C-alpha cells in the first residue's frame, strides 16, 4: 500500500477525475464539489482526454432516467466542445479555459450517489482512428 | 549476360555521380555495342542518357542483351567501394533479379562484391534527339558551371540567348538581375578552353536553374561541354567520355516549366 | 534629466527573514532553518507578488554568510535551463568542493522552476540525489503541478498564501514612516483594494501615485489607477436589471477603452469565481460567455455581441 | 519629403505636448521623466489612441535627437521569442550606452503577441536589470500578458479620444493644409470615429480628394457620407420608422431603396439602429432581449455573407417581433 | 558618382567577409578621398567601420559623394563571383536605387555584371573612436584567433587584463577556467610575429566570446591586429589594409 | 601528485580522440609506472584501455597515485589548444577537484592554462584480457579502416570469420551483402604492411558496426593494429604507442549484442 508520496506530489489519473465527475457525495456541499473537481481538471490540462472518458462511460452509469433526455442536452455541449477543439488549432489557445466547464456539465448532469463503483475503461477511438 | 569490366571503378562512379540526385530510377542496357542507360526525373523535364562503347572497357563481353532497371540512390550507396583505383565488373545473368558489382584490388587481396536488387521498368528508351538544333556551342565545363552557380543565386529561371558571335546567360529575381556574356574564341595556346559556337538562328531559352544545376555535374567527366539548342525540342547539354557520352536533355520553361 | 533612482520594490526589498510580513508559519520555519542550518530541497509555490524570491535569497544570504558568491547557484527563467545545463554546470557546481561550516551548504536557487523542460526536470533528481549531502536546491514557482511529482517527492513544499489587509498596510505604513510620505486612510484603502493582496503592485501603486501627485489620496489613487477592472464586471453581471448592466458595460468599460476581449475574458474569469449564484445558473452564464466568446474571436467582436451575451444571461437568469 | 507620407503618418506627434486625448497619464509620465524616478510603464489601450506615439516622443524628449540608437525597440515585426530575450534584451540591459550617460529604455511594442517562455524569461529580466534600464510594454488586450509580467510594470490606460481634443487636432489638420470643414461635418465625423484619430485623418485626406475642387470650398456632411459610405441619421431614422410603423411591404420597399440609392450596407444600417434604439425608453426588458439577441445573431450571419436581401428582412421582422411585445 | 576598380576582387571580397554574419545592413559612402563603410548589430554593441583610400584601387573616380545603404547578406551572397583573381568595379549614379558590381577577367571573354537592389538608411555615421585609450597593443592575428578559439568553448565572456608588461585573456565558465598568458616582445628574424604593448593605466574589461569571434575575421586581412582598451569606451580592434583598415568597435560588457 | 608532462600535446590530443565519442566518463589513474585510463560506455560493450608508460613522457614525476574521473567531452573541448606542438603537461594534487592541463610553447610567450572540473566515478577497474586468444592478427591499421569503412555501409553487423590462412570480414543486409578477404603475408620491401596471423583455432564473430567504427579511429596512434579474438570474451584491438598502448574491448553480438 503506497500512495502517501503520491497525495503529496502527484495530481489525479485522468480516470479518477472522471470516475469522480459522476460521483456526488451527500455529505458535501455541491459547490464546494464543483469547484474542487474544477480545480482537478484545469491542473490536469487534459480535458479533451477527461471528456472522452466521460463518454465511455455515460451511457454505463445509472442515473435517475425520465426520457433519456439528459444524453440530448449533453450532445450538444460535445458539440460545443468538438467546435472549440477545431479552434484551437486555427486561433491562438485563448478558448481553452472553456475546455475545464465541458466535463462539470456531466457531474451537474449525471453525478449520482448510486455511482460508488470504478468504471474501468479503455481508448476505442485510437482503434476505431 | 552482362559482363562489364572498368579499368577503374572511378569512371562508373562519376558515370554515376551524373544521374544522381536529379533522378530516382534508372534503366540500363547492355548489348554488343555496349550499354546504354536512361532516367527520367518524375516531372519528365529532365532525361540523362548515357552510352558506353565497348571500347571504354578493359573486358566487355556479350551474347545477350539483358535490360535492368534499379534505383538510382541505391546504386550511388554502393558506388564509394570503388576506391577509385580499385577495378570494378558488372555482372548479370540473362534474366536477372539483381546486379552484381565486383571490386578488386590488383592483388588477390581484397574483394568487395555486391549484389544489388533491380527494379521492373517498362523498357520505353526515348529517341529525342534532334538532327539539328537552331545553335551548337561547346566551352569548358568548368566555365559553364561557374556560369550556372553564379546566375543560380538570383533566381529560379536562366535564360540562354544566342545571337551571332554571342552567347548571354542571364538571371533577374528579388535582389536584382545578372549576366554572363561570353564570346567565341580559339585559344592556340590550349584549344580546350576555346569557346565554339555555330548559330543556324538566334535561340532564347529559359531553363529552370535547379535542373541546370544538376546537370552541371558532368564536369568531372569531360573538359568541355556542349550545347544544343533548339525552340522545337529539350536542350541537349552533352558530356563525352573515351567511347561514349553522357547527355541531359532538358526541357525549356513553357513560362513555368523547368 | 541624467540618471533614475532605485525603485522602491528594490530599494526596499526585504534583506533579512523577519522584514518579510509574509506568510508567519513558514517565514519563522525558514527563520529557524537559517538559524539552525541543515537546510532541505524546498519548492515554495504561490501567486506573483507575495514574497517568495525574496524569501528564499534572504534564507540562501543568512544561511551562507558572505561565502554566498562562492555557494550560492542562481538560474532564473532569463537564463538557459535546458537538459545540458543541468547537466554540466548544475553537477559541476554540485560536485564543486568548498569548505563550509558544519551547519551550511551549498544552495542552488532556480527561480520560476514551473518554466523548465521535463528533461531537465527528470534529469535534476539523481543529481539532487547523489549530493544531497553537499548541494541543496530551492525552487521557487508559481504553479507547484508543472513541477514534476518526483521531483515534487524529495523536498518540503511551501505553499505562500495571499497577504491579508493588515500585513499590506502594516508594511505600507513602516514605507511611509521611512520615506516622510504625506497620506490619508482612504488612500490607503483604496491602494490595498487596488492591490489585491499583491504587495509588489501595492508598493508599485504608492510610489507611482507619490512620484505623480505627492500626496496618497483616494482621488488620485483612482484618477492615476482605474478601479480592480474584475470587480466592475462583477457588479455588471450581477446587475438585477438589464438597463443597469447595460449602461454599466456602456460607461465604466466602454466609454473608457477596455477592449471587447478583455471584456469577454475577465467576465469568465468572474462567472468561474462566482459563489453568490448556484452552479447550473453559472454553467449557463459561462456558456453564453463562451459563445460570445466565440463570436468574438472570429473578429465579430463589438458592442452588440456583449449586450447579447448579458441579454441571454439575464434571460438564464430570468427563470 | 514628409509631403509623401499619408496624414497619419505625416501628422505623427514628435513631442509630448502634441499627443491630445491623454492629459492624467501624460503629466503623470513628464513628472516622472523631470522628477527621475521612471518606473516600468505598461500602456493599455486600444489601436489609434496614441500610445506609440506617446513614447516615442517620451524618448525623444529623454535621449534627443538620438533617439533611434539610445532605445532597443522591439515589435511584433521583429523575431521576439525566449532565445531573442535572452540574447539581446539582457545583453542590452546588463550593458550600457554607447552614445552618451544615461539610463536605457526597452520598447516593446505589441508586446501581446509574445509567446508565454518569453514573457517568463523577460519577467526576471526587468526585476534583475532595474538601475541601468526600464521596460514600456504597449498592449491592446491585458489577457495575453501574464500576470506576473503584468505585476511589474505601472499600468497606463488609455482613454479613447474625447469630443475636444480631438476637434482641436482637426483644427491643427485643417489649419496645416487648405482646407474648410463645416461645422455639422465635423460633429457627423467626430461621431464616426469611436476615438480613433488614424480613422479621422484616413478619411479626411480622402474626403480632401473628393472634393475635386481646388479647395475654395467647404466639405459638407454630404462628402463625408458619400465618402466613407456611412449612413445618414436621417435615412436611418426614416428606416427606422417605416419599420415601426409603415406595413411590411412599405417597410421592405423603403430599406430596399435607401440601401440602393447610396449603395449603404446592411451591417452599418444594423449598428445604427442599435445605437438609435439604445436611448428608447422601453418597456418589459423581453423585448429588449429579443432585440438584441436577434440583432446580434443577424450581424454575426452577416460576417459570414449570405443573401443580403433575407437578412433586411430578418433584421425587419426582428425588430417588429421585438416591439410586438411592447403593448 | 561611383565608380571604384579594385585589382583583385579577392580584396573586397576579404572586407565583406568582415561584416559578414555580425551585421545586416552596411551603409557605405564613396567621396573623394575614398570610400567609408559603417554596420551596427542589433543589439548595437558592435560597430564595423570601414575606411578605404583612393590609392587601393587601380582606378577611382569621385566627383559626387554618394551614400547607399544595403543588405550585406544579399551582398556577400553576390560576393563570390570574384574569382579572387578577377578585377571588381564598384559603379553608382547620383541617385541609385542599385550598385552595379561589374567583374571581369583579363581578356573581354567573361563579365559578370550584378545589379544589387539598395536599401533605405538614415545616414548617421558614428564617431566614437577616443583620441587616448588606456592601453594598446598588437599581436599577430592569427595568435589572436587562436586565443579568442581557445577560451571561447569555455564561456560566452572572455576577459582581456592588461598590467604592466602583461597581457592576460581569461574564461571561466562551466567545465572549468582558462587562460592566455602574453608578454611583449620584438622578434627581430620578423617583426610581424612581435607582441608590442603600450600601457598608460592597468585595464580589465570582458566581452562576449561570440563578438570575438566575428571580429578575428580580419586576420584574412592584416598579419597583425592593434586592439585599444579603455574602460571609457569600446574596445577597438583594427586591422590595416594598404591604404585603409577595418576596424570594429565593441562595448564591453556591464 | 600528477605531473606529467608530454613533449607534443598531440600525442593525448590523438590518445583522447581514441575515446571521443564512443564513451561519456573516463577514469584517469596516475601511479609510479605510468598512467592508466579506463572508459566504458552505456550499454557496457565497449571498455577503452590505456596505458602510458613514463618514458612517453618529458617529465613524469609521481610520489603518491592519484585517481581522477572527468567527462569526456569536457576534455576534448580542451584539447584544440595544443597547437600539437605545443608541449602539455597534466598537473592536480593528491586530493583532486580538479585536473589542470598547461599547455606552453617553447618560448616564455604564451601559456594556455585550463582547469577542469573533475567528476567522483567509484574507481573500479576491469581486467578482463585473456591469456590467450582463439586468434590473433595483426595488419595496417589504415586497411582495417577501410576494411570496417566498406562493409559498415552495409549492415549494422560486420562478422569477422577465422580459418587457417583466412581472415574474412563479412555485412549482409538490406542492399546486399559484401566481403573483405584478406590473406597473411610478409612483406620484407617493409614490414609494416604484412598481415600476420596466428590461429589456435577458427573463430567467427559479429560485431556491431558502429562499434568498429568508433575503434579504427586508433590509426592514428599506430601503422598496425592487433585483433584478438576468441568465443570466450570481449574481442581486443590494440593500438601500440612508444611505451604504452590503447586498448579496445568489445563484446561479440550474441545475436543482437554490438
Ligand atoms: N512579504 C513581503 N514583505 C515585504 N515586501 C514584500 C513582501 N512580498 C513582496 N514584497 C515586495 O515585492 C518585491 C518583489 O517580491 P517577489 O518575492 O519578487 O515576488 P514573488 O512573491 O516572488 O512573486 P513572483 O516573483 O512574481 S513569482 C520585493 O522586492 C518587495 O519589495
Ligand atoms: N492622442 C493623439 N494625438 C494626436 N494624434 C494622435 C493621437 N493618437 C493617435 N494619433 C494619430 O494616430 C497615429 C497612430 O498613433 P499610434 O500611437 O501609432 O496608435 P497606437 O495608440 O499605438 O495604437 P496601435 O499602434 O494600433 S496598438 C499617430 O501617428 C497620429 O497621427
Ligand atoms: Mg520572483
Ligand atoms: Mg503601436
Amino acid at each position: 500500500n503506497t500512495w502517501a508520496s503520491s497525495n503529496k506530489d502527484s495530481p489525479i489519473s485522468w480516470f479518477k477525475i472522471v470516475n469522480q465527475l459522476f460521483r456526488k457525495d451527500p455529505h458535501r456541499d455541491i459547490k464546494e464539489q464543483f469547484y474542487e473537481l474544477l480545480n482537478q481538471v484545469e491542473l490536469n490540462g487534459n480535458s479533451d482526454r477527461i471528456l472522452q472518458g466521460c463518454f465511455n462511460i455515460f451511457p454505463y452509469v445509472k442515473y435517475s432516467d425520465n426520457g433519456i433526455r439528459k444524453p440530448a442536452n449533453i450532445s450538444d455541449w460535445l458539440f460545443f466542445h468538438d467546435l472549440m477543439y477545431q479552434s484551437m488549432y486555427a486561433h491562438n489557445g485563448e478558448l481553452l479555459r472553456y475546455s475545464a466547464l465541458v466535463p462539470l456539465v456531466f457531474f451537474q448532469t449525471f453525478g449520482d450517489i448510486a455511482n460508488k463503483d470504478d468504471i474501468r475503461m479503455k481508448n476505442s477511438e485510437y482503434e476505431q482512428r | 549476360m552482362l559482363e562489364a569490366k572498368f579499368e577503374e571503378a572511378s569512371l562508373f562512379k562519376r558515370i554515376i555521380d551524373g544521374f544522381k540526385d536529379c533522378v530516382q530510377l534508372v534503366n540500363f542496357q547492355c548489348k554488343e555495342d555496349g550499354i546504354i542507360a536512361q532516367a527520367v526525373d518524375d516531372s519528365r523535364v529532365l532525361l540523362v542518357s548515357l552510352e558506353i562503347g565497348v571500347e571504354a572497357f578493359q573486358e566487355y563481353r556479350c551474347d545477350h542483351p539483358v535490360t535492368l532497371g534499379m534505383d538510382l540512390t541505391s546504386l550511388s550507396k554502393i558506388l564509394r567501394c570503388g576506391n577509385n583505383t580499385d577495378t570494378l565488373t558488372l555482372i548479370a545473368d540473362n534474366t536477372p533479379d539483381s546486379i552484381i558489382l565486383l571490386f578488386e584490388d590488383t592483388k588477390k587481396d581484397r574483394i568487395a562484391e555486391y549484389s544489388l536488387k533491380l527494379m521492373d521498368i517498362d523498357a520505353d528508351f526515348l529517341k529525342i534527339e534532334e538532327l539539328q538544333y537552331d545553335s551548337t556551342l561547346s566551352l569548358p565545363s568548368s566555365e559553364f558551371s561557374k556560369i550556372v552557380r553564379d546566375l543560380s543565386q538570383l533566381s529560379d529561371s536562366i535564360n540562354i540567348m544566342i545571337t551571332k558571335e554571342t552567347i548571354k546567360f542571364v538571371a533577374d529575381g528579388d535582389i536584382g538581375s545578372g549576366s554572363v556574356i561570353i564570346k567565341p574564341f580559339v585559344d592556340m595556346e590550349h584549344p580546350e578552353t576555346s569557346i565554339k559556337l555555330e548559330m543556324d538562328q538566334p535561340v532564347d531559352l529559359t531553363f529552370g536553374a535547379k535542373y541546370l544545376l544538376d546537370i552541371i555535374k558532368g564536369s568531372s567527366l569531360s573538359d568541355r561541354v556542349g550545347i544544343r539548342l533548339s525552340s522545337e525540342a529539350p536542350a541537349l547539354f552533352q558530356f563525352d567520355l573515351k567511347s561514349g557520352f553522357l547527355q541531359f536533355f532538358l526541357a525549356p520553361k513553357f513560362n513555368d516549366e523547368e | 534629466t541624467l540618471s533614475l533612482q532605485l525603485p522602491w520594490v528594490e530599494k526596499y526589498r526585504p534583506q533579512v527573514l523577519s522584514d518579510i510580513v509574509g506568510n508567519k508559519e513558514t517565514i519563522d520555519r525558514l527563520q529557524q532553518i537559517a538559524k539552525d542550518g541543515n537546510m532541505p530541497h524546498m519548492i515554495i509555490s504561490g501567486m506573483p507578488g507575495i514574497g517568495k524570491t525574496t524569501s528564499v535569497h534572504c534564507l540562501a544570504h543568512e544561511l551562507l554568510g558572505r561565502s554566498y558568491a562562492d555557494g550560492v547557484l542562481e538560474l532564473n527563467a532569463s537564463d538557459d535551463r535546458g537538459i545540458d545545463v543541468v547537466r554540466n554546470q548544475i553537477k559541476h557546481f554540485a560536485q564543486k568542493k568548498l569548505h563550509l561550516p558544519p551547519g551550511k551548504h551549498k544552495i542552488v536557487i532556480l527561480d520560476e522552476a514551473d518554466s523548465m523542460t521535463a528533461g531537465a526536470q527528470q534529469a535534476l533528481r539523481r543529481t539532487m540525489e547523489l549530493y544531497s549531502n553537499s548541494t541543496r536546491f530551492a525552487f521557487a514557482c508559481n504553479q507547484s503541478n508543472k513541477i514534476i511529482e518526483p521531483l515534487q517527492s524529495r523536498c518540503a513544499i511551501l505553499r505562500y498564501s495571499k497577504l491579508s489587509d493588515e500585513d499590506v498596510l502594516k508594511r505600507l505604513l513602516q514605507i511611509i514612516k521611512l520615506e516622510d510620505v504625506k497620506y490619508t486612510n482612504d488612500g490607503l484603502e483604496a491602494i490595498i483594494f487596488t492591490a489585491e493582496g499583491d504587495m509588489r503592485q501595492a508598493i508599485n501603486n504608492l510610489q507611482s501615485t507619490v512620484a505623480g501627485h505627492g500626496l496618497v489620496n483616494a482621488d488620485n489613487v483612482f484618477k492615476i489607477v482605474d478601479s480592480p477592472h474584475p470587480l466592475i464586471v462583477k457588479k455588471m453581471l450581477l446587475a438585477s436589471n438589464l438597463e443597469d448592466s447595460i449602461q454599466i458595460l456602456r460607461t465604466d468599460l466602454w466609454k473608457k477603452g477596455y477592449s471587447s476581449i478583455d471584456i469577454v475574458t475577465t467576465s469568465f474569469r468572474v462567472t468561474k469565481n462566482l459563489a453568490q449564484v448556484k452552479e447550473s445558473v453559472r454553467l449557463e452564464m459561462i456558456k453564453e460567455i463562451g459563445l460570445t466568446h466565440m463570436r468574438i474571436l472570429e473578429g465579430v467582436g463589438t458592442y452588440l455581441q456583449l449586450a447579447s451575451m448579458l441579454a441571454k444571461i439575464h434571460k438564464l437568469n430570468n427563470k | 519629403s514628409k509631403e509623401n507620407l499619408p496624414w497619419v503618418e505625416k501628422y505623427r506627434p514628435e513631442t509630448l505636448d502634441e499627443v491630445y486625448g491623454q492629459n492624467e497619464v501624460i503629466t503623470t509620465v513628464r513628472k516622472f521623466v523631470d522628477e527621475g524616478k521612471l518606473p516600468h510603464l505598461l500602456f493599455y489601450g486600444p489601436p489609434g489612441t496614441g500610445k506609440t506615439s506617446t513614447i516615442v516622443a517620451l524618448a525623444r524628449e529623454i535621449y534627443g535627437k538620438n533617439y533611434s540608437n539610445m532605445v532597443l525597440e522591439l515589435n511584433a515585426s521583429d523575431d521576439r521569442g525566449i532565445d531573442v530575450v535572452r540574447n539581446q534584451i539582457k545583453d542590452f540591459a546588463s550593458t550600457r550606452q554607447i552614445f552618451s550617460k544615461g539610463f536605457k529604455l526597452i520598447i516593446l511594442d505589441e508586446a501581446d503577441a509574445m509567446t508565454n517562455a518569453a514573457q517568463n524569461a523577460l519577467r526576471r529580466v526587468i526585476e534583475r536589470y532595474t538601475k541601468n534600464t526600464r521596460f514600456c510594454v504597449l498592449a491592446n488586450y491585458a489577457h495575453k500578458l501574464t500576470p506576473a509580467l503584468l505585476s511589474r510594470c505601472t499600468r497606463f490606460r488609455f482613454q479613447p479620444l474625447p469630443q475636444e481634443a480631438i476637434e482641436r487636432r482637426i483644427a491643427n489638420v485643417l489649419v496645416h493644409e487648405k482646407l474648410k470643414l463645416s461645422p455639422n461635418a465635423e460633429k457627423a465625423l467626430i461621431e464616426l470615429s469611436n476615438g480613433d484619430m488614424r480613422r479621422v485623418l484616413n478619411v479626411l485626406q480622402s474626403c480632401k480628394a473628393t472634393l475635386d475642387n481646388p479647395d475654395e470650398d467647404e466639405i459638407s456632411d454630404d462628402v463625408i457620407y458619400e465618402c466613407c459610405g456611412a449612413p445618414r441619421p436621417s435615412d436611418l431614422k426614416a428606416v427606422l420608422k417605416s419599420i415601426l410603423e409603415d406595413d411590411w411591404g412599405t417597410a421592405h420597399y423603403t430599406l430596399n431603396k435607401v440601401r440602393s440609392a447610396k449603395g449603404l450596407a446592411l451591417i452599418d444600417l444594423i449598428e445604427g439602429i442599435v445605437k438609435i434604439l439604445e436611448d428608447y425608453e422601453l418597456q418589459n426588458e423581453e423585448t429588449r432581449v429579443h432585440l438584441l439577441t436577434k440583432l446580434a445573431d443577424i450581424e454575426y450571419s452577416i460576417s459570414k455573407g449570405g443573401n443580403d436581401q433575407i437578412q433586411g428582412s430578418a433584421v425587419i421582422g426582428a425588430i417588429k417581433a421585438s416591439f410586438e411585445n411592447e403593448t
